[PDB]
RNA sequence: AACGACAAUGGAAGUACCUUCAUUUCUUUUUUUUACGGCCAGACCCAACCUCGCCGCGCAAUUUCGGUUCAACAUCCUUCA
RNA sequence: CAUAAGAAUUGAGGCACCAAGUGGGCCUUCUUCGGUAAGCGGAGCAGGCGAUGCGGAAUGAACCGCUUAGGGAUAUGUGG
RNA sequence: CGAAUCGCCACUUCUCUUAUCUGGGUGCUCUGCCCGCCCUUGUCGGCGCCCAGUACCUUCAUUUUCACAAGAU
């Protein structure tokens, strides 16, 4: 399953130069390793020749003419709106956001840590099916020991007589409990 | 919850071609660096290698809340630049050397005196 | 191409500035030289032989930079003297398509260090040109000049620890090649 | 380096085969045969999702481009072997001392040769499967089939091996159990 | 910084002399800022520079309080990482502090009591002028510091 | 970081040794396992001839004390990192003294971590990804080296129970995924919230 | 309360321990560390070292056959020329 | 002392008194003799070593770099 | 007081003087098995499918989310 084949209109992604992740197109293959490339972009991409370790083609092949002119692509590659497609492509996340995670705040970022926080303890194991699912070790085994302990309870260790005791017991928390805050 | 606010580096070595090093300058890479330009804002800043002292249980001395005492001691010493792509960086001290094996010892990378 | 890589100067020279020769004839190259210190150098030199004339007589009017067309492909040809081998000058006929006679010149000079050895002194490199049919000779020329060529391609690198991030300390994540 | 490529396969017909991995699984008439193949990928594309598979090529090196046929070839025969299977014949072939050669089934007992010396005896890997057939002037006959030539013949060419001989001159020696046809069970589909 | 520049300059100079009578500031500051102190007493926490005290020294810095548990204090700029959020204290008053307060010797006192409140007031509204030193975020509430690795030459902001 | 666990599957034996030779060096207790998948250049043949030499030496006299020949596959890797170590440092030896390989993989330890692997020691990444090459096991089979057989059938185990585990957390991780959701796109908005392009 | 992969004492270096010397000392005195004209160096940020001249570009033009298509034609131009 | 046209130097020159220590060398680019040869013999030139260490060549009298007050700070050398 | 191992973590914290752990398998031939497909069926181009990747957990109960007491002695 290889596939992206390079095809001379060709969009391809800017991987280390400087120049990188700025866009542009297949204008030239020359050979090898090297490429010419094209865009619109005002300022970076220019015509430019690209070293192909440097290049990640993004799956958007356009036809146009191998060698070619920039205001034939300018327009036809305008018109394939494939800078968007590309544009809406995910792998584009974290980079785009990366040059604005180093610019952000501490009062952004710690939101942005909350919003995880968030849900965290609130929408997951909150509540109460999949929490009556795994659940967590404590509540699986709390469900689970429950069982077990039906064990007591229910069953063959215990709780018919020694229970009444535990009700004994309970109070017995209870009577020291008001006696400690008592005093 | 804490400090931790200096980077946990390692003092690397003496400077070195081959019949001559120099025990005068040391190296340590500084964790997550690695990144000379980046280590050149380091620069000069004040390292501390807290030890332990082992031995003999000194702390002549009280400041601290005062009557300081520990029997861990601690050194200082400032950098000088940078190498290596991988940010080498060079350090100094105001005295001279850091034990005699704090070296390889892993070693602290405070972010100030600020020159922000 | 274009690593830039050596520098191509045109040098225009003449003879004697004696009256002896009253009137010298003048003579031009564009030359593939990585200065002007070689260049004239050179200039000099096949005038020292092929010429027969000592530089330290004779005078260099100028040598001056000689830019390429444009942006583009145009398919060269080169054609090549070596002397080595302890057995002397020697020619051959190669052929690079590119944007830049120069990458072709410093594409040779490698391609006969790694290719046939060589060094560069030993070479004379005698041409380039832009090969206009739909030939163009070399199989390898024509074999990327198709329209309609293109390609797949699989399974390298980028630098794995790096100061670009990150040394030793990786893989956080999980492994194959990647693509 | 030099773009070569790498890949997977060329195809005929009536017979599936992997088209994925290293290895080709190939399936048809007689079953299924099928072989994982090692640095032995190269430019695929399927030409028909059913109906063509191709892997010829392009750029690379000199060594390269020879292994491309040897692989379709011997996938090819995977083919061949799960269509129209695997016929061996040998005979025995002697003229001083007189051969016998049984077959066990599950192995293949050899006897008599010079007198008899040792027993030779080869068991019946998988699917050589081994007849000693005598009758229609079956003739000093051993039947070596199944579907993989491969192994019919690797199991065959062992035989030969099985009848060598050494000391005192091939210019008096020639018997031995020799390969006599090599060839497919039969015409198939 | 910024623009267009030799600035501030008056057709007559390149050249010389720099304060006097009027303190000189750090190189980079400005007051009103979030500084997050960086060592010693309150290493790690969010607090607010007022302004530096009479002579080239040290910035007054305070939460207020609350919002973070700042007291007041006198700080070096070198002790701090600025932020780039920044508040007028213009009705913040900040008048009155002369380090004489600030020798421990003479530092809990009403006078101290008083001040910081003082402060902590005129703080609060212009903070409130402009939310999210507190509200949430903080700025100035936070708890974690420095997690290991991008280490602040790389914290751009 | 500590207590460090290194995955040699297929990881370039040379390279994945300075590396490491480099790591110990400025001072970490470090692990490996996979350590069969470590990997020789090309042949059998080749591995062989080099080892069987290597093997073959002696210390004339007392034949015993020259080299030793452990036949392990993390043995070979990790004496190569001696090699690659300055042995004879006191302080590498304690260095030495610091380390940490075992072959195969003694299990309970990996579960909620362990993904670690090091950079250039990728061995396909490394090596030409059309060249021959041949693999540690083989090698230390092909000098013997006695728990081939063994540690396969522990391999097949710690694969089970890590599978095991592993729908396991398959069950929880999509409860995990079921993290919400819901209410969290009222993240903020004064002062620039764009928590919506940062993480969510 | 000194230590030991195994040369041995050896340099150099620093620490530890030290039996250690000598020196100086704070409610207006010392001490480590910040900080500081002009200085007194080193590094960052933007400007420019000009210029005759091609180069080209554009146009047309010839030659000049290539990608599209199943191929030919369109599309004598993909383009090199 | 111009040309109209063709030095540079010149951290002095002049000049001298008188006594030592040395006379086995060895190494090298270059030239070259004897002899097959020889890390051999045997000369010619320059340079070394000797009689120096430092820095380089995993190892080296003579190879590379380079010579040295004592340091300090910086940058290079050969070499990486 | 305007830095100063600082007071934490921690003789029950230790592979070490200061993030938990985000966990298992595999190939280059896949950014989800991804997948599937279609299509001048090629080098493909297009379309589709699925949730799955879209590495990745940082502990108040928060801090989706108001908010609040308390440093300075």
């Amino acid at each position: 399953v290889k596939a992206n084949y390079i095809r001379a209109g060709r969009l391809v992604r800017i991987l280390r130069g400087p120049r990188q992740n700025r866009v542009g197109v297949i204008v030239d293959i020359v050979d090898a390793n090297r490429v010419l490339v094209e865009n619109p972009c005002e300022q970076k991409m220019w015509r430019h020749v690209q070293n192909l370790k440097n290049v990640e083609p993004l799956k958007f092949c356009v036809s146009i003419s191998r060698n070619c002119s920039t205001k034939a692509l300018k327009e036809a590659l305008e018109s394939k709106k494939v800078l968007e497609k590309y544009a809406a492509t995910k792998v584009r996340r974290p980079h785009r956001a990366k040059k604005a995670f180093a610019e952000s705040t501490d009062f952004e970022r710690y939101q942005l840590r909350v919003a995880k926080r968030s849900r965290a303890y609130w929408a997951r194991k909150i509540f109460d099916e999949n929490d009556k699912k795994n659940p967590v070790s404590w509540h699986k085994v709390a469900l689970k020991k429950l069982l077990k302990n039906a064990k007591k309870v229910d069953s063959t260790p215990a709780a018919k007589k020694r229970v009444e005791k535990a009700r004994a017991a309970r109070k017995a928390r209870l009577a020291a409990g008001k006696s400690k805050t008592k005093v | 919850k804490s400090p931790r606010l200096y980077m946990k580096g390692t003092l690397a070595g003496y400077t070195r071609g081959l019949h001559g090093q120099n025990k005068n300058t040391a190296l340590v890479r500084i964790e997550n660096v690695n990144t000379t330009e980046d280590a050149k804002w380091y620069v000069g800043k004040r390292v501390c290698y807290v030890y332990h002292g082992y031995k003999i249980k000194r702390c002549v001395r009280w400041s601290k809340a005062p009557a300081r005492r520990s029997n861990t001691r601690a050194i200082w010493g400032r950098i000088t630049r940078p190498h290596g792509t991988s940010g080498t960086v060079r350090v100094k001290f105001n005295g001279s050397s850091v034990p005699a094996s704090a070296i390889g010892r892993r070693i602290r990378v405070y972010l100030y005196p600020s020159r922000i | 191409m274009v690593r830039p890589h050596l520098r191509h100067y045109c040098v225009v020279g003449r003879e004697t500035p004696s009256e002896k020769n009253p009137q010298p004839t003048v003579y031009k190259f564009e030359v593939f030289a990585p200065n002007f210190v070689v260049a004239k150098s050179r200039f000099w030199r096949m005038m020292r032989e092929k010429n027969k004339v000592k530089s330290t007589h004779g005078d260099v009017l100028s040598c001056k930079v000689v830019k390429d067309r444009k942006l583009a492909a145009r398919n060269y040809s080169v054609d090549i003297a070596y002397y080595s081998q302890r057995c002397g000058y020697t020619h051959m006929v190669k052929e690079f398509r590119d944007v830049c006679k120069a990458g072709a010149v410093s594409q040779a000079y490698n391609d006969l260090a790694s290719r046939h050895r060589a060094r560069y002194h030993n070479i004379e490199v005698l041409g380039v040109k832009s090969i206009p049919n739909h030939e163009v000779r070399r199989l390898n020329v024509a074999q990327f000049h198709p329209h309609n060529l293109s390609f797949p391609l699989l399974q390298r690198r980028v630098k794995a620890p790096r100061k670009d991030r990150v040394i030793f300390v990786k893989k956080n994540s999980k492994r194959a090649v990647v693509a | 380096m030099k773009i070569k490529s790498h890949d997977q396969i060329t195809f005929p017909e009536d017979v599936t085969v992997s088209v994925k991995d290293r290895i080709v699984t190939v399936k048809g008439k007689r079953g299924t045969l099928t072989k994982d193949l090692r640095h032995l990928q190269l430019d695929f594309r399927v030409n028909k999702k059913l109906r063509t598979f191709t892997a010829v090529r392009w750029f690379g090196n000199k060594i390269n481009n020879s292994t491309i046929n040897t692989a379709l070839s011997h996938v090819r025969n995977m083919i061949t072997g799960v269509t129209k299977g695997f016929r061996f014949k040998v005979r025995f072939a002697y003229a001083h001392f007189p051969i016998s050669v049984t077959v066990e089934n599950q192995l293949v007992e050899i006897r008599n040769f010079l007198g008899e010396k040792r027993v030779r005896r080869q068991v019946v890997a998988d699917d050589v499967k081994v007849y000693r057939t005598d009758a229609a002037l079956v003739k000093d006959e051993l039947v070596l089939e199944g579907n993989d030539l491969e192994q019919v013949s690797r199991e065959a060419a062992v035989m030969h091996q099985l009848c060598l001989v050494k000391k005192k001159d091939i210019r008096k020696f020639l018997d031995g159990i020799y390969v006599q046809t090599k060839t497919n069970i039969e015409v198939d589909e | 910084p910024a623009a267009t520049k030799k600035a501030v300059e008056k057709k007559a100079k390149k050249v010389s002399r720099k304060s006097p009578e009027y303190s000189t500031v750090r190189k980079s500051c400005k007051p009103g800022t979030i500084a997050i102190i960086l060592a010693g007493r309150f290493r790690g926490r969010r607090a607010v520079i007022l302004k530096q005290l009479p002579k080239n020294g040290p910035l007054v810095i305070s939460g207020p309080m609350k919002y973070s548990g700042v007291p007041i204090r006198r700080i070096d700029s070198r002790y701090i990482i600025a932020t780039s959020t920044r508040v007028d204290l213009t009705g913040v008053d900040t008048s009155a502090i002369t380090p004489e307060i600030f020798k421990r010797e003479k530092k809990v006192s009403d006078e101290r009591a008083q001040l910081q409140n003082a402060i902590d007031t005129a703080l609060i509204q212009a903070i409130k002028k402009d939310p999210l030193g507190k509200e949430m975020a903080g700025y100035l509430h936070s708890v974690f510091t420095i997690k290991p690795g991008d280490a602040p030459h790389r914290l751009k902001w | 970081p500590d207590i460090i666990v290194i995955d040699l599957k297929d990881h370039v034996l040379g390279r994945a040794a300075a590396i490491v030779a480099k790591q110990l060096l400025l001072g970490k207790k470090i692990t490996v396992v996979r350590c069969e998948k470590l990997t020789i250049a090309g042949s059998e043949i080749r591995n062989k001839i080099k080892y069987l030499q290597f093997l073959r030496k002696r210390k004339l006299s007392n034949p015993k004390l020259g080299p030793f020949h452990h036949r392990s596959p993390s043995d070979v890797f990790i004496r190569t990192v001696r090699s690659m170590l300055p042995r004879y440092t006191k302080r590498g030896q304690r260095a030495l003294r610091q380390l940490v390989a075992y072959e195969g993989v003694p299990v309970n330890v990996v579960r909620t971590g362990g993904r670690v692997v090091i950079p250039k020691a990728q061995r396909h990444n490394c090596y030409r990804n059309e060249r021959r090459f041949t693999v540690l096991g083989n090698m230390c089979k092909h000098v013997g080296w006695k728990y081939s057989d063994v540690v396969e059938k522990l391999e097949a185990a710690r694969i089970e129970k890590s599978g095991r585990h592993h729908k396991k957390m398959e069950k929880v991780r999509v409860a995990w995924k079921n993290a919400r959701k819901e209410a969290l796109k009222k993240m903020p908005q004064k002062n620039v919230e764009v928590l919506k392009k940062f993480g969510l």
